[PDB]
RNA sequence: CUGGGGAUAACAGAGUCGUCUCGGGCGAGAGCCCAUAUCGACCCCGAGGCUUGCUACCUCGCUGUCGGCUCUUCCCAUCCUGGCCCUGCAGCAGGGGCCAAGGGUGGGGGUGUUCACCCAUUAAAGGGGAACGUGAGCUGGGUUUAGACCGUCGUGAGACAGGUCGGAUGCUAUCUACCGGAGGUGUUGGCCGCCUGAGGGGAAGGCUCCCCCAGUACGAGAGGAACAGGGAGCCGCGGCCUCUGGUCUACCGGUUGUCCUACAGGGCAUAGCCGGGCAGCUACGCCGCAGCCGAUAAGGCCUGAAAGCAUCUAAGGCCGAAGCGGCCCCCGAAAACAGGCGGCCACCGAGGGCCCGGGAAGAAGACCCGGUUGAUGGGGCGGGGAUGUAAGCGGGAAGGGAAACCGACCCGUUCAGUCUGCCGCUCCCAACAGCCCGAGUGCUACCGGG
RNA sequence: CCUUGUCGGUUAAAUGCCGACCUGCAUGAAUGGCGUAACGAGGUCCCCACUGUCCCCGGCUGGGGCCCGGCGAAACCUCUGC
RNA sequence: AGCCGAGGGAACUCGGCAAAUUGGCCCCGUAACUUCGGGAGAAGGGGUGCCUGCGGGUGUGUAACCCGCAGGUCGCAGUGAC
RNA sequence: GUUACUCCAAAGGGUGUCCCUGGCCUUAGACAGCGG
């Protein structure tokens, strides 16, 4: 039982939770929830949602 | 001709209102072991587990999701022990003896109880049944018990109900209930963890609804859903019989019915909230609460899969009637994960 | 026993859902002829009153081929579905998808038809079928 | 067009069975030879009324419709599934027969089609009956009413058991019937609760593949089994919301046009449109569904006469099916022998209902929980969640300007603000006050003790 | 008429559509014959896109249906009604 | 009487009935066939908001109407509803 | 079977049982066993 890690929002999810999303050449992604999901694919930048961990990381960037 | 199978089973029928809330057990197993052959409690939530697959097939030795319903269950109160003889259909009541000091809010279901009925006199009358039993004269013994849902905050008012117990010997059953009468009983002096149980309840409400949802007919053609008739069957039957037959599907009550579940496993029994894994104590109540409930205090089973009834129900619990010969071991099984996070 | 030697047929444990019926187009991921292929039909399967047959990952179906060169355009086919959009369950609750479906050139007996496979395939089809997971690169 | 007609056709029914379908007797013979493993001529005897005809008993304003969709039930004259027998049965298979109707018998292409033909799967993709089941259930493609075209026939008006295009589908359920929900009476006083379980219903289960047995028996080879034992799935049935998806006109945010003077905050435009979305409902998600015990069918055997031997049968016994009965599940004291038990009252009054705060129940009724000996609804304080960082203030900003300054937008304060049909704690407000129904009598025949 | 004529193309599969063949039951030249750009709520076959038409049905919104107060008819009706 | 619908995309049906898709303006580009008039908006492809500044036409005009360019910036989406 | 009629299935088979007859055998016949 190890807890894997979301691609967009950067938290940790619980086992028996969540989604794989495999493109064809081999990239693998992981993802806690349908928001995320969604996001992600309809093209949603995550480095401007205070809600995020790339925010904090963007913000040591500034 | 086009042949298929008929929509719905007739095996369940009159569909109807269930008689009681409480569900009565219409028939029991036969264990040797001499002890009492069920208990009862409150349903509480359901969450998921993570743990080794004991049960045979493949997949077995392998991690997987298992999911899992808690009900709570505080001990029960065993008040009365009575006693049956042979009747000429079949078995009739011949004696029953109720214990003396009762708690308040049994009044509240049995409106009309004994005023003076001392210590003594209810000595005097075990003494007559035991007498009775020694005879020869008796064909089974069963104990009669109330729930107590004063210690978990839920309500005031008692179920009542009657259990029965294994074994053959009429005395050696009659030992154990004048053992247990005026006395406490909580769940693990009674059940096995890694035992398969059956589980009765009455069924969520649904009311009336017709027969799409009611017995799985097919939506009619586009064409009929702008006439009037989608949701419609479309014919009462043929010209001769010249009535309706019972077996045509019509509309009525869904839900509210009595049920039993056979093949569940018990999976760990708990205490006080809490269940030990190899070293620690973790709260089962998720962060939050169970929704549609509270925090669970006192006392819980977890059996795994699902079972009828709505969250605050009475259900209850049997040791299984039609078991496999491919069992599971009666040990609890190892478990890695289980979820506290909210449900909400 | 028998014949162990070499064996075509394996043993999956997760059965996924079945996602694609009669009618479902299906590109083809291996370096045979054939490009688009539409399936007309789902091997074992039996269903009842205006039900449709339908497949998943791991299946064998039954297809015309639509689009190719000219040897393979009008026959009829077998293969295995080795890619599949929609979601499935495996054992540890976690659901898997791809971004396509697409579909693997075989003999009815189940040796492949090809070379190599482009792209990447499912951990259940390389498991019924033992001989695709070594024509293709990345196996999840 | 009018008046009439079942004195008289079309159609469903009724009758009959030449014809049809399904059988049988004998045996011409065919089968290396051998009547009957299989096939059986010519003559002769029948069953059924689902094929067409014959007749004219019923019905001329009952409904006149074919086909398809939907829904229920019945038969066996058995395609598959269970069990057996013979063979021109080595094995794998085939052919022909007996028991058996519990379950299954599907998806598509052209055509209005039933039927028939074809394709890919499949254990097999059986057929019939119920007013050629089913239009007060749907459809209306076909069935030449009124319009129109072609061909042919006819002096012509016109016609065609020829083709082609188009062409109105009404109904507030009186009685019974069924699905479910309530109120009474009775059960020889009334009330509370727990049980028994007569009788009724059930397919609650049915089927396929894979591994192993085993490259074995069998067999010249090539090919190629079975009992037991292990796994997975398809169809059917019953439930549940942890996980995954859909909806979520609760909620949060973005943005267009216009009105409230701009700001801030709002109204209207399908919730204006777009994105997300907990609870709840739901499947595209998940959980569960025994094989044993008895008696039988075809069939296989024992003992054993009639008929000193022999013989499965005449009297008697043992075995033997997915089929019958039981176990198991659902309804069930109106089960007219209208039940059993414990307790309360009675011979003012036990007990019940309305009213009140509610919901896990719900079309009205009914059900369930609580009512100060109290956390039932609300408020307040906290928790868990949904969305996505408010207003104000400050500091910047591509560029412009003599300059004070303008500026969409960016950063900080700030996981913020707004919300919560979920949980907890706390008597701060309200569960106050009441109003109705309610069993009392004996005669004779008694019963067991007074 | 035999008729789903035969051959070819279109489909996994064609009583359809298109193109050819000619024993035209019963075509044919102002009861006009053969063609034809543009036009058609005309009839008919195919391809791209799209979709709850269907696999397989689910959840929402308003109005009715249901309960309450008021106004208040009709068609139909031998008697009845397992 | 209306709104949404995962994966498939006419397998539905006599028949894609009904519903969906497309949609305004500017630039590019446009087949067969033709009565040379058309077909043709054939088909097919790119772009479109706000703010800051520069320029043109007519005009006496920092009056009024119309036509182009460059840069910065936000959003899943700028004929954002109609 | 328990049907006077209105309103009831054969050709062909069984000696299943109860009866009437006619020929050949029978002081050892039809087999049942030891043998030629
Ligand atoms: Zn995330």
């Amino acid at each position: 039982a190890r807890w894997n890690v979301c691609s967009y929002c950067g938290r940790e999810f619980e086992p028996g939770t969540g989604k794989m999303f495999v493109r064809n050449d081999g990239r693998v992604l992981f993802f806690c929830s349908s928001k995320c999901e969604k996001y992600y694919f309809m093209g949603r930048n995550p480095r401007k949602l205070k809600w995020t961990k790339a925010f904090q990381e963007a913000r040591l960037q500034r | 001709k086009i042949h298929r199978p008929r929509r719905g089973s007739l095996a369940y029928s009159p569909r109807k209102r269930a008689k009681s809330i409480v569900p009565r057990i219409r028939s029991w197993p036969k264990d040797s072991e001499v002890r009492m052959l069920g208990f009862a409690g409150y349903k509480a939530g359901m969450t998921h587990i993570l743990m080794i697959d004991d049960s045979p097939g493949l997949t077995k030795g392998k991690e997987i999701f298992v999911p899992v319903t808690i009900v709570e269950v505080p001990p029960l109160f065993v008040y009365g022990i009575r006693a049956y003889k042979q009747g000429y259909l079949g078995l009739e009541t011949a004696t029953e003896v109720w214990f003396h000091d009762l708690h308040k809010n049994v009044a509240r279901r049995i409106k009309t109880l004994p005023k003076n009925y001392n210590e003594e006199a209810f000595q005097a009358k075990l003494g007559q049944l035991e007498d009775l039993v020694n005879d020869g004269e008796i064909a089974d013994v069963r104990l009669l018990v109330h729930t107590q849902p004063w210690l978990i905050g839920l309500k005031k008012k008692p179920e009542v109900m009657e259990y029965a117990i294994g074994g053959d010997d009429v005395k050696a059953k009659f030992d154990y209930a004048k053992e247990k009468i005026g006395k406490e009983l909580r769940a693990g002096e009674v059940l096995h963890e890694g035992e398969l149980l059956d589980v009765i309840a009455v069924t969520k409400g649904k009311g009336t609804q017709g027969p799409v949802k009611r017995w799985g007919v097919k939506v009619q053609f586009h064409k009929a859903q702008r006439a009037g008739k989608g949701r419609h069957i479309g014919n009462l039957g043929p010209w001769h019989p010249a009535r309706v037959m019972w077996t045509v599907p019509q509309a009525g009550q869904m839900g509210f019915h009595h049920r039993t579940e056979f093949n569940k496993r018990l999976i760990a029994i708990g205490e006080n909230g809490k269940l030990v894994l190899d070293g620690n104590e973790i709260e089962i109540t998720p962060k939050g609460g169970f929704p549609h409930y509270g925090i669970v205090r006192s006392d819980f089973l977890m059996i795994e899969g699902t079972i009828p009834g709505s969250f605050k129900r009475i259900i209850r619990v049997r040791p299984a009637i039609r078991p496999p010969k491919k069992k599971p071991p009666v040990e609890r099984p190892q478990i890695t994960y289980v979820s506290r996070e909210s449900k909400q | 026993a028998k014949k162990g030697a070499g064996a075509t047929r394996g043993i999956s444990p997760v059965r996924p859902t079945r996602a694609l019926p009669i009618g479902a187009y299906l590109k083809v991921a291996d370096n045979s002829g054939a490009k688009v292929i539409q399936i007309i039909g789902v091997v074992g399967y039996k269903g009842t009153r205006r039900r449709l047959a339908a497949a998943g990952v791991g299946d064998m179906v039954v297809a015309t081929v639509k689009k190719g060169r000219p040897d393979m355009r009008h026959q009829v086919v077998r293969a295995v579905v080795v890619r599949q959009r929609k979601e499935y369950r495996r054992l540890d609750g976690m659901r898997v998808k791809f971004e396509d479906n697409a579909a693997a050139i075989v003999t009815p007996e189940g040796v492949p038809r090809g070379t190599e496979i482009r792209g990447a395939i499912a951990r259940e089809a390389a498991e019924r079928w033992v001989r695709l997971g070594s024509i293709a690169s990345i196996v999840l």
